[PDB]
This record gives C-alpha cells, structure tokens and sequence, in this order.
C-alpha cells in the first residue's frame, strides 16, 4: 500500500500517498514528498 | 491676485513633501584600508564525516545502513566496492554474531569518529604567531565535526591585524587522512565522492552554512585566498526593506540570513519528525541514524532545495561580506617531497595525496562599506517646503483682512 | 519713482539667478546610484559550456578525414598522414586505415553538419544534472555553435521556455552538472592550429540571456578531476546616453540579435569582415552566407578571424550599451574522486579506477546570500527640479510686475 | 494691525535667511566628502606590469663548490661544520653529485657576492618561457626586466621602465591579453633538506599584476599559479582617488618616498624594511633599494632573515604608512584546465625534449586579460566648496532682498 | 615562386610577403601574411 | 651565556638576553628577538 512522507518512494515512483509525489534527490535515494 | 499665486506655489512644496513622503535614501560607499581590521572566523570541514579507524562494531550496527555499508539486513552488501584489506576489516567489524547492542548518540558518534583537529593541523600560524588546535573551536555542520578558527565565542577576544599580506594573515598546514575515508559503496547524503575540506569565512555573529555557502581547497596544493571586508548597513522601513538583528532570531543571538534559515530548518524538522540533527541548535532529541534516514535527512533535503513557502527570511540590517580571490600553487615539489614525508612519517605519494596549505589574508585595502543613509529628514522638508508653508497662511490670514475690508 | 527702480532691481536679480541654475542643466551631470541586496527572486543566468575538444575521435569518417584532416592538422597537403605523427601504435593503425583513399570516392561535405555530428554529445557527456533539486536532462540544454565547435546552454531562456528563478542563496539552490568530458575520444594532436588543444577540460561563461557567449574570449576554465564551485553575484548597470552619456542611442541596429550587447556587436562585425574577406561564414556566425570549406577556413576565415581581433584596432567599433548584466565570480576547487569513491564510481559509470580521475568534474554555480547589485547612472539635474529651484524668484518678480503693471 | 501680518511676513523670512545661510556654513567647515563610482569600458586601457617568480630560488645545476661553500648552510644543505647532514632526504643519484659538489678538501674559498649568486643561479626567462604573446603580438625573454624579490631573479612584462612606453589594449577577452606558456624547471629545484626562508614545499610560480608605478611585494600580495595547468585570470582594472585632509587621510608624495619615484604601500614597506635592515643588520637584502653593503648568506641567516620576518610579522609599531591619494586595484578572477590532454602530451614531450611526465609536472599557460568592462573608479570628491556654499547665500538672501522690495512698496 | 597574398600561410619563407602584407606567427597556429599595421 | 638579538635560541628557549623572547618563525628555525607588547 501507498508510501507516506519522507520514506524511499524507489523503484516503485507511483506508490507515494495522497499529496505527495516521488522526488529524485542530488545526494541519495528518491522519496515521497509534498507536491510543490 | 497673488491670493491665485499662494494657491499656486501650494504645489510648491505639495510635491517637495511628497518626496520626503517617499522616504528617499541614498547609498553611500567608501573603499578604504583599516588601521586595524579585525580577522573573521575562519570555520572548515573535512569531506569525510567519519574516520574509518575510530567506528566500532556498535557504530557500525546503528549507523552501518545511513553510511551505506549495510542494507536492511544489517548485512554487507554485494555492490560492495571495497578492496580485499578493508573487506576483510568491515566484515570482521559487520559480524554481529552474539553481538549485544550498546546505547549510542549520533551526537556522541560525531563527536568521537569525526576527524580530529590534532591529527589533521600539522602547522598553524596567524600572523607570525604560531597557534594550536586548541585555537579552534568545535562547531557541528552538515559535514559532521568542524573547527573554527578565531570564533571569538567563550570570551575569547577576536583577532586583529594592521597589516596587508599573506604574512600577517592565517595559514594552516592539513591532512585531510584520506587513509580514513570511510568507503563509499553507494550515495547517501552522508557519503562523497570528493577528497578535500570545505571552508567558510565569516564574521563571528554569523553561524556557518558551510554546505551552502563554503568554498572548496583541494589536498596537494597551497591555496592563497586573498580577501577584502565589505560591510553593508540597509534601512529599515519606511526607509528600506530591512530587519535589526537583536530579539529576531529564537536559537541565535544576532540576526542574519544563516541564523534566519537554521531556525526555520530546526523547526521544520523537529515538526516533521520530532527530532533535530546533530548540528542544529535548541531542544530536542537528537536523531537517530533511523530518524536520519527514514525522516530527517529527507525532510532537510526537500526543505532547502524543492521548498520556497516554509522559510520567509527578511533581509539583515547589517551584513558583513568577504570578498575573495584564490589561487593555488602544487605542493609538494619534487625536491621538497621526500622531506615531508619522513617528516610525517608517510609516503611521498600520501603527501601529495593528502597534504594542503591554506593561507586566508587580507590585500592592501581590507575594508569597503556600502551604507543606506537617509537622503532627506526634518531638516530639508521643512526648511523649504515649510519654510514658505506659513507664508501661505501669511498670504491667507492677511487676505482675510481684503476679506474684512 | 524709484518703484520701477525697484522693478528693475527684482528684473536684475531674477535672470541673474535664472541663467546661473539654468547652465547648470546645461553641464548634464549624472550621478550614479548604488544599492548591493539579495533578491527576494532573482533570475537564473543562461551557462554555456564547451568541450575543449572539437570532434570526437570515434565519430571522425573517412570522408570527413578527407575534408577536414588537414586543418585538424592530421593529414599534409598530400592528402598524407605526416612522419610527425606522435600517436601510439593502436591509433595509428585505425587512423593509417581512415586515411585510406585508394579507390574513395569523396562524398559531399559540410562542416556544421560535421561540427553537429562529430561534436561532443551533451547526452553521452551529462552523467547528473540538478537544478535547485529539480532532476535536469540533456534536453535542458540547448545546442548552441561556438569556435570550440559543437556547445551547450542551460537556462538559454529561448525558444519561448522561460526563464529559470531562484529564491535562496547557496548551492543547493543553484546548478550542480556532473560531466565525463571523455579524452578517450579527443582527437589526437600532431600539430597546432586554431582547432587543436594542449587542454583537457571544459570552457564555460555565465552570461544573461540576452546576451550570447564569446566563450574563447570572456569564458572561464573547469578542470578534470575536480568539484569547481563557482559562487556568484549579478550586477546590473544602466548608463545614461547622451547628452548625459556614452551609451548607445540607437540600439539593436542589427536584425541578428534582439537586444545590443558588446558582443552582439563584435560576433556582427567578425561576420561582416569574414564575409568580405573569404566569402564565407564560419560555422558560429550569424547571419544569411554559405558556410566556410575546411579549406576555406585554413586559407582565409581562420586566419582573416585571427588578425581581426587580435591585431585589427580600426575595423570593430562598439559603443558601450545602456544595459549591462555581469556577475561576480568566486571559484573554488576540491578532488575527484577520493580513493573512497573511485572504485565505486569506476564501476557506476563502467570506467577505469584512472579514467575517472582523469575524465570527470563537478560543476557547482549559484548565488551567495546577497546575489543582486545595482549600478545606475541617473540624471543629476532635470528642468522640473530645475522649475522648482529657479520657480521662486520668478514668483516674486511676476507679481511685482502684476502690481506695477500700466 | 493687517500691519501685522507684513510685519511677521519680513520677520521670519529674515529669520530664515539667517537659519540656512547659518546651517549650509556649518556643512562647508565639516568638510564632507561624497564618493563618486563609474563602472565602464575604456576605449583603450594601460596593460599593467605582470611580476612573477619562481618558487625556487637557485638553479641545482648552477650552484658551484664556491657558492655551496658561502651559500650552503643558508640553502639548509650544510650545517655549521660544513658538512652535508645525514638528515639529507636526497636520492641516491643528487647525493654523490652534491658530496661531490661539497668536498672542500684543498679547495680555497673564491669572493662571494649575494645579488651575482641569485642573478647567476636564479632561474632564466630565456630557458623557463617556452612561449610569449601579447595581443598577438609574439613577445621574447628581452621583453621582461629583471627585479629582484624574496624569491630571487623575478621577471616583469610591461614594466614600463627604461623609457619603454607602456602597452595597451583596446579590447576585452583572451586575445588581447596576455599568455605565457613556462617550464618551471622542477628537474633544477634545490632539494629541500630543511625549513629556512630560502627553502620551499611548493613546485609552481607566484605572479603579481600591479600599475607600474607601484613596485611587487609579491610574497606577501602575490596569487599562485600551478604547473600543470592553463590559468585564466580575467580582470578589472578599479582606479581609487582620496582627498587629503581635511577631507580625508591620504597623502602624495614625490621623492617622500627616498627610494622611489611615487607614493604607494608596498614603497613605504620596503623602505621601512631597508632602513631596519641597515639599522639592525649593517646591511640590505638583495631585493632591497639604496646604498648599502648587500648582506652575506651568514649575515642573511644571523641577522637580516630574522629581523625582517620579526618586522612584517611581529612588528606593529615601526612602519606606519599612510594611505596613498591613488591607488590602481585589479579584480581578478582565476579559473583552471588540465595540460597536458592525453592526446597532446606525446606532442610536447617530443616538442620539448622532454618526457611525457615531465611535460605533466612541469608545464603550466597563463593568460592574464581584461574582461569586457575592464575599467571602474571611486573617487573622493568635495561635497561643499566655495561655488555651490555661495550660490545656496546667493540665491537666498535672492530671494529675502526680492521679498523685501514688496514690502519696499505695500 | 612569387609573392604570397592574404591569409595565407608564409611558414618558412617570411619575406615572401605581397605588398602591404607582412609575415605574423600566430599564437595557435602557423604563420601567415596579413596586412601590415600601424 | 644569553643569547643576543636575531640568534637562534634553537633548543635553549630560556637563553635568550634580556628584552628577548625566543621565536618560532614559519618557514625556520626560532631566534631571539625584541618582545611584544
Ligand atoms: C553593524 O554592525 C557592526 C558590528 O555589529 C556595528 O559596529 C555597526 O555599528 C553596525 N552598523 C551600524 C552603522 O549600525
Ligand atoms: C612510522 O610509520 C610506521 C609505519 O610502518 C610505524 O610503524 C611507525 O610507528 C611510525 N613512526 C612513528 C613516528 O610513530
Ligand atoms: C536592462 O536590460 C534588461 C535585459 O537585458 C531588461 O530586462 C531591463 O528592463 C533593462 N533595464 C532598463 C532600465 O532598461
Ligand atoms: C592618479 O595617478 C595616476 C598615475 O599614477 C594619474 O594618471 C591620475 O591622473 C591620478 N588620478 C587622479 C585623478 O588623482
Ligand atoms: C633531448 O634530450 C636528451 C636528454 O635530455 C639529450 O641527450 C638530447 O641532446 C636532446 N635533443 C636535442 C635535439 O637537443
Ligand atoms: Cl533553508
Ligand atoms: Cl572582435
Ligand atoms: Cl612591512
């Protein structure tokens, strides 16, 4: 079920909650984020 | 029927009340050399958070995965980039077979495994004066544990110097032990692909942003950064846009944009997830290297770089500014190469590796200020504008009298 | 009767005050403001960059050998490989083949399409990009042809993409590219002209977007093997024209570019000059002309180009803009890698351990805290600051004449 | 009493007179300065005077057994006793060259003069610049004059002496500029066995841009520039003009600088270092002006060497110069690509005689040009003076006398 | 051989020069003839 | 016997002459020389 806040959103992008989105960062692993 | 003419010259001083009305100011500037200059705190950071040497196996198992050298299953992983000796090392270090966990402090952790001022500062000098680690104050950053130099905190007077020049300023000789660099078997925000220090030049009201903010100085060269001080002072409204430091800052004392963001970083992570990290000031439990990764390290990330709501910092009234100019010469000479490293007692090849000079000093002109001064208060509008003001008045009360006739 | 004595007295005084003020307009004094702040939203510049290296070994045909080879300074005038040749045996013996033409029959030859295909690829040579934590892709950067051949643009604010901003000061809200600049692929150099390099790294200039690169002239070096942090600040100046001022009045006379800038001016001029000296244009230059031959460019544009700016004073004269955007620039410079990544790297990107060290860079360019600086040249003294000065002792003197009047 | 009404209209309007004409007075005597700024590109714009150094101070393969036998104990490669140390961290092969070099058996000590050792052994432009442009123009070893610093034998471009006139350039960017290709020699580098003054970890050239009429202190002002490596300094000349007093602090001087022509810093410096120097060491360094014997290496190490790092680094009270009335300040702004690339190193090593390797550690391009708007001033000028202090009077009591011919009439 | 004209290269025989042309080296590449100046 | 202005105090740091102090330099061996107020 659906990835919350601040946790690793890798290798499955569309799994985040509601509000947030799957971010890329410069330094470490992608993770669910409020959009912007 | 001048009685149309004071009527007339009200324009006068309607529009020459409407520019005070707009608060002008003007920006005055001189570029100068101080008698005296007062030296700025010098604040550094060596790339690698955490000396190889000094993690244990208790380190190891709490912190092992936000370093990148466990997975989630407190194993060593295959994508392990690791040479054969280390290899050998870590797995030994990694085995965690009746293995007992001990309490453990990401504070503490810092703290111990950080780089050490004394193993790293070979030599110090400011201005012919020698100077010793003790000279440096600990300051947590981003990067872990970081000195500055001439911090002028508990007490201590701040430094001055009268003179222009690389002899009259700072240089310090570093080893930056890349020897106990922890591996880097993946990409965190505690890892690097970079050997050197970071540093930052500021004044001592100014808490660093040296992950932000700094500069880079690379081992295997002497680096000269030449400065000029700047200081700029804004008005406030109506005036100017903005805010005077004492009062405005809830962990800091002084006001200015660094201190403006820390705060706002502190809360925004204490709200999100109930914890401050290592360098951040005020109250509040420090986070684990679980909070790090599953919380905090992802909540900072997104704060500084994807969000522009949350923090809303005004301008300082007051700021100090460093301008800089580097260069940078290669070290060691082949002449000079077998010398430092019996010296140390290391490699020729380490020193060329490892070691750096770094010498931070003012040019001839030091000192340049850019000021907001008010252009027109209750002397000018007045003076003028209502100076003929009660003329008019003199125009009227007496024209009543045409009036009275 | 000395009341038109005192009539000539407030006539006296009046234009004896109102010439003075009044020639005072006429010496048009500027001053010029300051005011250094940090923008609450401040406007990402446009970067370009070039590889230092013109074309790529591995994309180099026969039929461009064939062409191109003697002004790369790999062939003679025989059409030959030179004795000179300093190359290693596994090059020589791919280039010895390339450089057969027995039995070849030449193909038709351009040398932008060759510049287009041979150039360094921003998609083999982009291994990161971030702006502002925003993940970025080589179709951020738009293609734009230099002297260094085949370049690059982020922010290049054309082609109706808007402008990139920035709210924060520091590099985490600035551009972080990661580049291979791949020397494995530089064309070897037996000699030296305008298209060879001792240099191994990039060339970049940070310019406003109105304004285009001359990033052989005004650029700045990055090096590989290296994480080059370059701390900005924008300036902004106005300058008055006259009678005021120096600037331009009539600007953007040309159609090649929207807006006036110094090198606007020159790139128009070096076009002109090339186009009346050698009958082409080179590959960078604007404007409606065919394109210069390889031969071309050795025999004419190359060195018509050369002299002209190095050597000719008389032919370009650029008067100075009104608008000026330049940015202060700090550099800075720490290793990569450390013998703690290098391994992790060689494999990430499929690399030798050495490889790494010697073909990759970071590049960090942002703002410090304070980023925008403000220098404008503003009228002194105006009329309607003149009207009020000089408006008082008329306004005695026309009501003492409304008094006398008969 | 409409009387009155006139009678308050003349009082207070002479009032005001007397108010401004008090006030604007009381400005002129605080003699207040304003600071005008221009920022711009100059038509045509004076090159200044590049200086440069090499690190190291003596050539290996130039020092003689008579200059190891004066000069030795200061290069730190012999002790007191004459004798090479067994703290020599040399290789096998510079070792017997130099045992040899310092067997003084029947060897009869030849005169010794400090300045000829560092003009014979320093390093030569003729051997160390491989290429020189200007503008374009190509330029020669004969186009640097020899100055003497802390470093040894240093070499000025354009220093504008000796009658030659100075450069120009009318225009921004590396092509008009300057650009020097060096070999920094390191296979001729002094071993360092110690720490003196005359000793150095560092393998590159030290370099300072300053005006013409200001002379180098480049150990102290100077910036680096790394062998392996082109450098760009791209750079903005800014002109700074201050008032004398009572406006300001500054001075001119012509001659008030007894060893040389104008007022900067750095002469006042030098000339405070000379005169300490003779003072407390009997004698003048060999990069120092004036007359005077110039120190022997012993004097350099028991005396001279001392009491000058004590007087720059430890002394505040001896020298006190004063600011100058014009100073030249040049913004730089540096920048780095590798040399050699992989492809050209075979090149250069065959170029140059050299090894691919040597070619990497020893080789470095320098290009120092002005960017597009190469030219700023600050200047210091008088806010209140006769003219405008007179027209504000003048144009007052221009009214009040003005004002008062009405009531001269009703 | 006769006079070389404009732009082009004058390597190895510098006074070969056409009128109001001179020999100049240049700082990337091999000499050429280019007009004389003042 | 105290060591005189300029001289090296190398290992005696206490040998110094009176109104002299025995200084470390940066790039050599520590002399003696006038104190500093
Ligand atoms: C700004 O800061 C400095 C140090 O805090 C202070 O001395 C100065 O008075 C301030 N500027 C002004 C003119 O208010
Ligand atoms: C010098 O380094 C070696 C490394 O093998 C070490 O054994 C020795 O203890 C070191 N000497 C000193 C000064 O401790
Ligand atoms: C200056 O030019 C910039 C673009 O180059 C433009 O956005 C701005 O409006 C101009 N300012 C003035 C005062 O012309
Ligand atoms: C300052 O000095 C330069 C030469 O050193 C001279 O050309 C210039 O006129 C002087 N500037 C002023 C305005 O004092
Ligand atoms: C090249 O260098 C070698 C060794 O340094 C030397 O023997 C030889 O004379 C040099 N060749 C030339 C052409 O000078
Ligand atoms: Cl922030
Ligand atoms: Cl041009
Ligand atoms: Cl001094």
């Amino acid at each position: 079920d659906c990835i919350p806040k601040w946790k690793g959103c890798v290798n499955r992008h569309g799994d985040c909650c509601e509000g947030l989105e799957c971010w890329k960062r410069r330094r470490s692993f992608e993770v669910c984020v409020p959009k912007t | 029927c001048f009685m149309g003419s004071l009527a007339l010259l009200a324009l006068v001083c309607t529009n020459r009340i409407q520019y005070y009305f707009l608060y002008p100011h003007v920006t005055k500037l001189d570029e100068v050399a101080a008698t005296r200059l007062t030296f700025p705190a010098v604040t550094f950071c060596n790339l690698n958070e955490f000396r190889f040497s000094r993690v244990t196996k208790n380190d190891l198992y709490h912190a092992g995965e936000l370093l990148a050298l466990l997975n989630n299953r407190y194993e060593i992983p295959d994508t392990q980039t690791a040479d054969e000796k280390q290899l050998e090392i870590l797995q030994d270090k990694a085995n965690f077979r009746n293995f007992k966990p001990k309490p453990f402090n990401m504070l503490e952790f810092y703290d111990r495994a950080g780089h050490d001022i004394r193993e790293m500062l070979l030599s110090c000098f400011f201005r012919g004066e020698q100077c010793s680690p003790e000279d440096f104050k600990v300051v947590f950053t981003r990067y872990g544990k970081c000195y500055t130099f001439n911090a002028g905190q508990d007490g201590k007077p701040r430094l001055i110097t009268m003179k222009g020049g690389t002899g009259n300023g700072l240089e310090i000789m570093l080893d930056i032990q890349q020897d106990e660099y922890l591996p880097v078997w993946g990409e965190t925000d505690e890892t690097s692909f970079e050997a050197g220090i970071k540093v930052q030049i500021h004044s001592q009201d100014e808490p660093p942003l040296i992950d932000q903010l700094g500069f880079g100085v690379a081992p295997g060269f002497q680096t000269f950064v030449s400065c000029q001080e700047q200081r700029l002072i804004y008005l406030p409204p109506p005036w100017g846009d903005c805010k005077a430091t004492t009062g405005d800052s809830e962990f800091y004392d002084t006001y200015s944009i660094t201190a403006c963001r820390i705060d706002c970083e502190t809360r925004y992570l204490v709200e999100n997830c109930n914890c401050r990290m290592v360098h951040m000031p005020g109250d509040a439990p420090y986070c684990t290297p679980e909070q790090y990764k599953e919380c905090a390290d992802p909540a900072l990330d997104f704060l500084v770089e994807k969000d522009n709501e949350y923090c809303v910092c005004e301008m300082p009234c007051n700021v100090t500014r460093y301008g800089k100019e580097l260069s940078m010469v290669k070290i060691p000479s082949k002449a000079s190469a077998k010398y430092l490293a019996k010296k140390y007692n290391k490699s020729e090849q380490y020193i060329g590796e490892n070691i750096l000079v770094l010498d931070i000093f003012f040019e001839a002109l030091n000192y340049e200020t850019i000021e907001q001064k008010k252009a027109y208060e209750v002397a000018g509008l007045l003076g003028d504008i209502g100076g003929q003001m009660g003329l008019f008045i003199g125009a009227s009360i007496l024209t009543v009298l045409e009036l009275f006739d």
